[PDB]
């Protein structure tokens, strides 16, 4: 179901998969409120964006995209949460709106 | 598989 919340799963992960890297990967495509790094099929993060087209934005121009030449390939579905909620700002999850400490 | 061999950032 269409959401503005995206599941990344990076296959091949040979560097790693930080918060900022994957700013870097999907902000300029589609605007970022939050991201959620964990591992469980493999390397996953939930990006959260400021709403359903710039979801659908990211994950048009990003599906099926490496993050660094030969690896780190990018398969993106919609996540099943509509919204994510972010303990801590640090390397595996973060919050756009909010400082860091 | 329209992005197939994109590459989004140099390799660290």
């Amino acid at each position: 179901h269409m959401n503005k919340v995206l599941l990344l799963s990076i296959q091949n992960p040979l560097y790693p998969i930080t918060v900022d890297v994957l700013y870097t990967v999907c902000n300029p495509v589609g605007k970022v409120q939050r991201i959620v790094i964990f591992k469980r099929n493999g390397i996953q993060a939930m990006v959260e964006f400021e709403s359903v087209l710039c979801a659908q934005k990211a994950k048009a121009a990003l599906n099926g995209a490496d993050i660094y030449a030969g690896c780190c390939t990018l398969k993106i579905e919609y996540a099943r949460p509509t919204r994510l909620n972010v303990i801590r700002n640090d390397n595996d999850s973060w919050d756009y709106t909010k400082p860091y400490l | 598989n329209p992005n197939a061999g994109k590459v989004l950032l140099p390799t660290p």
